[PDB]
């Protein structure tokens, strides 16, 4: 979620990802932990086996074969963590994640009940404004002369500088509001 | 065995022959797409995080979509044999079908009231 | 459940690693790299993250799992995910 | 918003194809108009029929619910493919 | 945080379930019949930021409006062939041929009780909070269709086509 | 009626002679006090209609419509008050004048005792309405919407003028009571078939009937808020009120001449309802919702049964309040993000919890939740349509299913899911916006407790 | 109950579990949702746009 | 530790509801008390037989005092 | 009274309207106490059945 | 290009007046406009208008017709007459075609 | 009160209690306590009201509507006489709606009380319903929404002719 994806997965990434998928599905069939441990070690035997085959034209043919084998022995209903995509708690609290900007419409009589939270907030709104100009400038200075771009972002290279485009990450609502 | 796709059950990314393509021509396609993606993502962020913003972030992609689906349909419509038949059938097809259902039903109903063969026994509201 | 605190996360991350066999506890610190100071391979670090997800009860996406290469990085990824700030 | 930032008529020349692609933020080799049967599409891109359930769930999409990014071209049938409706994801069977 | 809206909705469901069960005429049945339909929508979709809750809630509504056709079919028939919606007056229909009204009630019961053909919406309603699942989608709302056909049992006893179905 | 009309004529001098800082308060205060006086019409203790003079007279059909008109004027003033705050003074007073003029004509239109007087008033409403849509509309398409609205009506209305003149050249008068008590059966000759269409197409266009309805989604999608409120709540019901009034003198040709129009309404309503599923514009989704409700009103009037008339009158009043409430709610978002796209703003229940309650109640009225009078109409129209023929239940069954989908899909899309958090200009709902919704919803709830008041002529 | 005990006590055996058509049908609700909730809404919503609104 | 909860400005929804209830009750409660004392004390007219010769006033054909009083004066 | 006089405009209209309806009645008395349904003998101090 | 104003910006109506009601930019004119709508809209019309409609008597003879039907259903039952005749108009008065 | 001839009601025949168990009927206790705590205080409040309604006793009458010439006595076009014949018929037609409701109340009131013997002990009320329905259908059915006296008369004449043509053959 935090890291933007690359342009394309390498062979190394496509095999590790399969490895994790194939174990999680094994655990879905086995259930029992002792039985899940036994077959998880057999699974690693099948991945250590062709670990070094560096043909790079049969390694691929060993992956498409293994994905087509995974897709046939899927669990029709794998276990999912409650907060993960497809999970039962997935996005349960998204109705409680009010953006911080909604406080900017609060009535004064509402703001009068939290005088010290609302004072540590005008500092953050100042810090955000003074930092903005220097953030925009830094992002042009690192705009590579060749258009090739990636979703990643640069840090603060100086002192007294916050990393550019930091407000929507730092201020984001809590995972469990 | 083997998985046969369909429009409502597409092909998994991991079973796609064209997803294990690594020839340099594809990899360059996949790197320009990301560059176009990142260029836009950068521009959206430079508005989302802007502190002097006071309104929402207008979306040209959404304006184009809604305009393509209303104000731009008719100018880009040309009559053809397939359109004209489709509109003729779509237009009057259902209307003729129902006409005979109702007309046939109500003729059987008017026939059975002249010969008294109906049981309107407790019916006093219509 | 009780709130997660930065030290409690740190203690549970190492605790899971100390029960791993291919790691040798005597040389296992928070800064231990998993591929250089401990000599674990790719196919192990995948199982290490899987062991963290079970420990803590939530998933780490693969785009992020493949960069958690030292106990501190894991501890900080969990801490930032669960809004733990001290 | 001006006439050349908005959808237009079907692109007849390759010079008006690369103009259309640039409008919609696509690669020229990716831009593909709907077939010219005069059903009213004009030059709006024909995009693969994948519902939004298939989009990377873990990515931080700009339009979070739609699983789109700001600026990206929107499928003609988006409102049929939102996550509340038709799902075209792969099935185990 | 909104616990006492959640309490209020459960109370409203109870009221629309007591309206349904003690009704003396089809129209007042329909108030509870449709009322629990709405109250189910709001509680199944309690976590309205969750997209799968909203899809499960609209799915419950869609199947229960397919069974509304059956209820409305039966209602029109009785107001035309018996001049009444009251259960007392409907009783003197015991010697008619109640195929059309009883097919309507069987379709309404099929949808409201999640019978084969209109059944997916019940396992899908489990999105909502567990107190909702216990109260509505197991021990009250789902028996409405069975309850309906118990009301009209004096008519279904003389129809073998309806019984056999 | 001259005690409902003359005070209303005085809101025009009062608009112009009031102070700049008092125009909106003064006029909206006296509009309420005028809709109170119109309740006197409801004092109907007998089976004889109120005949006030040779000009005006009120019936159980023209009284609900008269009152709904008078009550809607104060509602539209409050609706138009925030999007006109940037106009100079004479433009506001000129906008208030065009809205008052539309209330005065509409009241005279429903109280008229003669068809020719009805026609002229029924045509005069184009002027203030064309001015509103075009002068104060927002997009460039408002010019093409004024033409579509003006000439659909006028083309239909010229044959009606011809037919009304033929009726008087033969009967001697156009008085509605006399034509009722002296009506002679028409022969089934090919000339009377055309007289029937002449007398009907004017009103069938204004409903609108399916096929000839493209003026309505154009007009609504571009009118200012008070333009849509009056259009969806009263001007469509000019068609229904006319057909009921003039169909007495058209028998027995309605037993067969109506088939083409029962079929366009019954099939047409399914076409329009299914459109609302794929309509990308929120103000457009409601406008097609109106077309599919008026379909039942057309179908029920064409069969002339005591139940069908009763259901249509209830659905006319119910739709009047409900469609107006929806347009006001869609406007409330639009006056914040200035976009009509339905999917652009989402999860609005998170920041407008109370306005999300009105959305739910409006949406529940639209899908005709019992015991609201929206259902009573739909239910009594179904009952009559079933007796007319039993297979109409097939098409009304479908339309009821689709009506649930696009009503909740409207609510689920805009009020639920995640908030579109970039919309930092989502200000808290105004006290004015909330009062506007309470004024729509409270009468609708009150009329459910006393349905007797909107049963029409037959019941 | 007796049949269940035997069946659920084979899951303790160190023998791998495999898919069969009968358990896939059980686990996937007889495929009634996977078909009816995909084909039916597609055709109807596709008609809503291509036929009614556009054509 | 207690954490701040970001919420929408609820002051305005609450303000409207209070104001709506104030004016509804401002005359509703006086009316209710008025309607309730009229039923408690004046009561509803009883049904009788038109004595021969007497011609009832138009308003003497309704029961409720509130309707008889409105009828007598304004209609 | 140079910015509040406008409040007799509408109240005057109502009063003028009520009076204008009282004339419409005075013009339509051709069948007063002559209907087959309500015609009766005039009471002692009764000059007209209705006004 | 042509001389033309730039588009006016997105103002916050609550920025300067936190008690803005929605009616006017001036606070004093604004509150009295809210007050008028609530008074004439809710205290006067909805309350009195609802009351005046609840005490309209014998509305459309719904009450007289019941009182009269009971009188007729009694009179006819004791005197042995049918509760309701098949023919409305007496057959004596109707001269049919021969 | 109400007229027991308009709304006939068989007298109640409650068997006298026969308690042959030693235990106490919990119904009969909460019924006593209900009478003392609920019934008794309420009856005082009602007796107070009816002593006010006695001090301000007011009367209202049922309106008499003499009979006017029928529609059959109206020359065609004379709207003055058609109007009164039309108003009378609408009054008559409305009283017939309420007669039907009364006959329906009885049938519904009998169905409930007879309970499991409605198929046998509700014959007389089902017979009046079946008879008063045939009359209603012979007067008002199929008239339409624009029903009136003249259509009622036209429907009757068309039926008196279709029956005269029964004996003209038989
Ligand atoms: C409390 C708030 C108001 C409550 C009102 C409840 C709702 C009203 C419903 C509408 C009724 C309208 C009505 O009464 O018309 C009949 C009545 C008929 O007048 P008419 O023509 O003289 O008498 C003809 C009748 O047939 C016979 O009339 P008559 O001869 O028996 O009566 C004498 C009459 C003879 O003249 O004198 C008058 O002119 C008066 O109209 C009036 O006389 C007006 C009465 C005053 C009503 C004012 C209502 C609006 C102002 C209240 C709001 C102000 C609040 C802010 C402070
Ligand atoms: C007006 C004067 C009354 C004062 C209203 C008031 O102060 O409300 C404050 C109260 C608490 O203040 P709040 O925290 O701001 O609540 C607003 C929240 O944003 C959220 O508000 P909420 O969602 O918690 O409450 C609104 C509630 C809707 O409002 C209700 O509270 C339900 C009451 C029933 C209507 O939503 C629903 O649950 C929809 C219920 C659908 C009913 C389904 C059954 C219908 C058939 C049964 C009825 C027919 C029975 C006939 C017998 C046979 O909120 C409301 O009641 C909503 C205000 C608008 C009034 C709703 C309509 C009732 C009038
Ligand atoms: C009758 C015909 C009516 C057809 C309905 C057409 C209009 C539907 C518009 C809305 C469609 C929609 O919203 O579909 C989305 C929903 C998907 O639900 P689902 O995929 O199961 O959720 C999985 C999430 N993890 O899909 C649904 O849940 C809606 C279910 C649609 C199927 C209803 C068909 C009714 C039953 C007919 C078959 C009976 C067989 C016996
Ligand atoms: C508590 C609500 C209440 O007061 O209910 C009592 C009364 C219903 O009693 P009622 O119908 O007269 O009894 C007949 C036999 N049961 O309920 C009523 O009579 C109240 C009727 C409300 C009338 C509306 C008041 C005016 C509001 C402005 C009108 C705007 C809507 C426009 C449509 C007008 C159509 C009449
Ligand atoms: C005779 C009918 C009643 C006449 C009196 C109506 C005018 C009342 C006085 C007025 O103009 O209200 C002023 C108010 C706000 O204006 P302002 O003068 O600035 O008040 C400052 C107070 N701090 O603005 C208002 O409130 C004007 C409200 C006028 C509403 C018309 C009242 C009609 C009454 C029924 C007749
Ligand atoms: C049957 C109902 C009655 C219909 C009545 C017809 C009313 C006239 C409708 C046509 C519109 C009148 O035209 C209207 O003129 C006024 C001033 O006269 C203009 O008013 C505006 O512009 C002019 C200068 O441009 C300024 O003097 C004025 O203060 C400003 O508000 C409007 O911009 C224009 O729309
Ligand atoms: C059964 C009876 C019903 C009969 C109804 C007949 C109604 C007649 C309506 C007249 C419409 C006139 O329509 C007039 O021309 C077209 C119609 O597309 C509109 O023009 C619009 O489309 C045309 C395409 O042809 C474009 O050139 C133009 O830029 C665009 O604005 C005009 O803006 C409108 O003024
Ligand atoms: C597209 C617009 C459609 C136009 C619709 C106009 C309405 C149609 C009106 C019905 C058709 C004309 O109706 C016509 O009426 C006239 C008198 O009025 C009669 O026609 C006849 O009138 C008199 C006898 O009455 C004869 O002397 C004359 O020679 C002949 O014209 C017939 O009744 C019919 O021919
Ligand atoms: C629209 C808003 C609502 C406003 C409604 C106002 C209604 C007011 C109701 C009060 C009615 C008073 O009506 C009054 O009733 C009393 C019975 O008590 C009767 O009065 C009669 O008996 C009383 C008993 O002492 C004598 O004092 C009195 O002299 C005599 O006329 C009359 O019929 C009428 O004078």
């Amino acid at each position: 979620a935090f890291c933007a994806p690359p342009a394309y997965l390498t062979h190394q990434q496509k095999v590790l990802r399969l490895y994790k998928r194939a174990l999680r599905h094994l655990e879905s069939w086995c259930i029992h932990r002792d039985k899940y441990r036994y077959f998880a070690c057999l699974m690693r035997a099948r991945f250590e086996e062709h670990k070094n085959e560096k043909d790079m034209m049969r390694a691929t043919q060993l992956l498409r074969e293994a994905e087509e084998e995974f897709w046939q022995n899927q669990h029709p209903q794998p276990y999912i963590f409650p907060d993960s995509p497809g999970g039962t708690s997935f996005e349960r609290y998204e109705c409680y994640k009010v953006p911080e900007w909604c406080l900017d419409y609060w009535h004064p009589s509402e703001k009068a009940m939290y005088p010290d939270y609302f004072s540590k907030r005008e500092q953050w709104k100042k810090l955000r404004m003074e930092s903005w100009d220097r953030e925009v400038k830094q992002l042009q200075e690192e705009t590579s002369p060749d258009g090739i771009m990636t979703e990643a972002l640069p840090p603060a290279r100086r002192e007294g500088d916050l990393p550019p485009l930091w407000w929507h990450i730092v201020t984001r609502p809590r995972e469990r509001p | 065995s083997k998985y046969k796709p369909a429009p409502l059950a597409t092909l998994p990314s991991t079973l796609d022959p064209a997803e294990y393509d690594v020839s340099p021509e594809t990899r360059r396609a996949q790197v320009e797409r990301l560059s176009i993606r990142a260029r836009l993502k950068r521009e959206y962020l430079l508005q989302y995080n802007d502190p002097k913003r006071v309104s929402h972030i207008e979306d040209p992609a959404l304006i184009r979509w809604t305009y393509a689906r209303s104000a731009n349909i008719y100018p880009n419509f040309r009559p053809t044999p397939k359109n004209s038949l489709l509109g003729a059938v779509a237009g009057f097809g259902p209307l003729i079908f129902w006409y005979y259902v109702f007309k046939t039903d109500r003729d059987r109903k008017e026939r059975l009231i002249q010969e008294g063969k109906l049981d309107r026994k407790f019916n006093i509201s219509y | 459940a009780p709130p997660l605190t930065l030290d409690g996360i740190k203690d549970r991350v190492l605790y899971v690693l100390k029960l791993y066999d291919k790691i040798d506890p005597e040389k296992l610190s928070v800064n231990s790299h998993f591929m250089k100071d401990l000599g674990l391979d790719s196919l192990d670090q995948v199982e290490i993250i899987m062991a963290m997800e079970d420990e803590f009860g939530f998933e780490i996406p693969d785009i992020d799992a493949e960069k958690l290469m030292c106990p501190q990085e894991i501890v900080d990824y969990i801490a930032d995910k669960k809004d733990v700030y001290e | 918003m001006t006439k050349d930032m908005l959808p237009g008529s079907y692109p007849r020349t390759p010079e008006e194809r690369a103009a259309a692609a640039k409008k919609y933020n696509m690669r020229v080799e990716d831009y593909e108009p709907y077939p010219d049967d005069g059903m009213g599409y004009g030059d709006y891109p024909m995009l693969p029929n994948r519902s939004q359930h298939e989009r990377d769930p873990w990515y931080q999409w700009d339009h979070s619910e739609l699983r789109m990014n700001w600026g990206e071209p929107i499928h003609w049938d988006l409102d049929m493919y939102i996550r509340n409706r038709v799902d075209t994801s792969p099935t185990p069977v | 945080p909104n616990i006492n809206r959640f309490i209020k909705y459960l109370t409203l469901f109870l009221i629309t379930m007591l309206i349904l069960t003690s009704a003396n005429n089809m129209f007042q049945l329909f108030i509870g019949w449709e009322g629990v339909g709405i109250m189910s929508f709001l509680l199944i979709g309690w976590w309205y930021g969750r997209t799968d809750a909203n899809t499960a809630a609209l799915q419950a509504i869609l199947y229960n409006r397919i069974g509304d056709i059956g209820f409305i079919l039966a209602m029109v028939w009785f107001s035309l062939n018996m001049n009444s919606w009251e259960l007392q007056q409907i009783m003197f229909s015991n010697n008619n041929d109640n195929l059309i009204p009883l097919m309507g009630l069987l379709i309404a019961a099929t949808g409201k009780s999640a019978q084969f053909g209109l059944h997916p919406w019940l396992p899908s309603a489990m999105e909502g909070p567990t107190p909702v699942s216990a109260l509505l989608h197991s021990s009250t709302m789902v028996v409405a269709g069975i309850f309906l056909l118990v009301r009209f049992h004096p008519l279904t006893t003389n129809n073998n086509f309806i019984l056999t179905t | 009626m001259l005690k409902i009309i003359l005070p209303s004529l005085m809101l025009l001098p009062l608009t112009w002679l009031s102070s700049p800082k008092k125009t909106w308060t003064n006029v909206t205060s006296y509009s309420f006090l005028i809709s109170l006086t119109s309740l006197t019409l409801l004092w109907q203790t007998d089976e004889n209609y109120k005949n006030f003079s040779n000009m005006f007279s009120s019936d159980p059909l023209s009284t609900p419509l008269i009152i709904l008109t008078a009550w809607l004027l104060p509602l539209m003033l409050m609706a138009s008050q925030n999007h006109l705050k940037k106009d100079n003074n004479v433009l506001q007073k000129l906008y208030i004048s065009m809205l008052i003029s539309l209330q005065i004509l509409l009241i005279m239109t429903f109280s008229a005792t003669e068809l020719i007087m009805f026609y002229i008033l029924f045509e005069a409403t184009l002027i203030p309405t064309l001015i509103i849509i075009t002068r104060w509309g927002n997009q460039t398409e408002r010019l093409n919407a004024g033409i579509y609205f003006l000439f659909y009506t006028l083309i239909g209305s010229i044959p009606l003028l011809i037919a009304l003149i033929l009726i008087q050249n033969h009967v001697g008068t156009l008085n509605l009571m006399i034509l009722s008590f002296t009506t002679h059966t028409l022969d089934a000759s090919w000339s009377n078939n055309l007289l029937w269409l002449a007398c009907m197409m004017a009103f069938l266009i204004k409903m609108p009937l399916y096929g000839v309805h493209l003026w309505l989604p154009k007009a609504h999608v571009e009118a200012p808020i008070a333009g849509s409120m009056i259009l969806a709540a009263i001007l469509l019901k000019l068609g229904s009120y006319g057909m009921i009034r003039i169909s007495i003198i058209l028998d027995p040709l309605t037993k067969y001449m109506a088939y083409p129009f029962i079929l366009l309404s019954l099939w047409g309503m399914i076409m329009t309802s299914s459109i609302c599923l794929r309509q990308t514009d929120l103000k457009s989704l409601i406008a097609y919702s109106s077309v599919s409700h008026m379909a039942l009103v057309i179908a029920s009037i064409m069969i002339q049964t005591p139940w069908s008339f009763m259901g249509a009158t209830m659905l006319m009043i119910a739709h009047g309040l409900t469609s107006s409430l929806l347009f006001c709610l869609a406007n409330s978002n639009y006056e914040r993000i200035h976009s009509r796209t339905m999917i652009m703003a989402r999860g609005l229940q998170m920041v407008f919890p109370l306005m999300a309650t009105w959305w739910l109640m409006a949406s529940l009225a639209n899908l005709a939740l019992p015991p609201s009078i929206n259902l009573m109409g739909e239910l009594f129209i179904t009952m009559s349509l079933f007796s007319w023929s039993n297979f109409t239940i097939i098409l009304m069954g479908i339309n009821i299913i689709i009506t649930g989908m696009y009503s909740m899909y409207m609510i689920i899309t805009t009020q639920r899911g995640k908030l579109t958090n970039h919309m930092i200009n989502l200000q808290p709902s105004h006290t004015r916006e909330l009062t506007l919704m309470a004024l729509h919803m409270i009468p609708l709830i009150l009329l459910t407790t006393s349905p007797k008041l909107i049963t029409g002529l037959t019941m | 109950f007796l049949i269940a005990l035997e069946l659920n006590n084979l899951t303790m055996k160190l023998s791998m579990n495999k898919a069969n058509p009968y358990s896939s049908f059980s686990t996937l609700l007889g495929f009634f949702p996977s078909i009816i909730h995909r084909i039916t809404p597609m055709k109807s919503l596709n008609l809503s746009l291509k036929t009614s609104l556009t054509l | 530790k207690r954490l701040f909860v970001v919420k929408p400005s609820l002051y305005y929804d609450a303000r409207f509801l209070r104001l709506m209830k104030f004016y509804l009750m401002l005359t509703g409660i006086p009316v209710i008390i008025g309607i309730t004392l009229v039923n408690i004390f004046i009561g509803e007219a009883e049904l009788a037989e038109i004595p021969e010769g007497y011609i009832p006033e138009h308003w003497e054909y309704y029961k409720h005092p509130i309707s008889r009083w409105i009828a007598r004066n304004f209609y | 009274l140079r910015e509040h006089w406008v409040h007799i405009l509408v109240p005057a209209g109502f009063v003028f309207g009520c009076y204008l309806d009282r004339k419409d009645d005075e013009k339509l008395t051709a069948f007063r106490n002559k209907s087959m349904l309500f015609q009766r003998e005039l009471r002692p101090n009764e000059e007209v059945t209705w006004k | 290009q042509w001389q033309e104003d730039p588009e006016p910006e997105d103002e916050n109506v609550y920025a300067k007046n936190p008690d803005f009601h929605g009616y006017d930019s001036d606070p004093v004119v604004d509150v009295w406009n809210m007050r008028a709508v609530f008074f004439f809209g809710f205290s006067i019309v909805l309350v009195f208008g609802t009351t005046f409609v609840a005490y309209v008597p014998d509305y459309r003879m719904q009450e007289w017709a019941r009182r009269e039907a009971e009188r007729l259903v009694k009179y006819r039952e004791v005197n042995g007459l049918p509760i309701m005749e098949s023919n409305y108009f007496d057959p004596s008065k109707i001269q049919l075609p021969e | 009160s109400w007229d027991k001839d308009v709304y006939p009601e068989p007298p109640s025949r409650t068997p006298a209690p026969s308690p042959q168990t030693s235990l106490p009927n919990p119904i009969t206790y909460l019924t006593k306590a209900y009478d003392l705590v609920v019934d008794w205080p309420v009856t005082l409040v009602r007796e107070f009201i009816e002593r006010q309604h006695a001090k301000n006793r007011t009367y209202y009458y049922h309106r008499q509507y003499r009979r006017v010439p029928d529609i059959t006595e109206c020359k065609e076009g004379d709207v003055l006489c058609i109007y009164e014949a039309e108003m009378q018929w609408r009054r008559d037609f409305k009283v017939d709606q309420e007669i039907m409701n009364i006959i329906q109340e009885r049938l519904k009131a009998c169905q409930q009380r007879e309970g499991e013997n409605y198929q046998q002990n509700c014959a007389k009320e089902l017979e009046q319903f079946t008879k008063v329905t045939k009359a209603y259908q012979d007067r008002y059915l199929d008239l339409g929404a624009y029903y009136s006296a003249r259509k009622c008369l036209a429907k009757q004449k068309q039926r008196m002719l279709e029956e005269r043509k029964a004996a003209r053959q038989e």
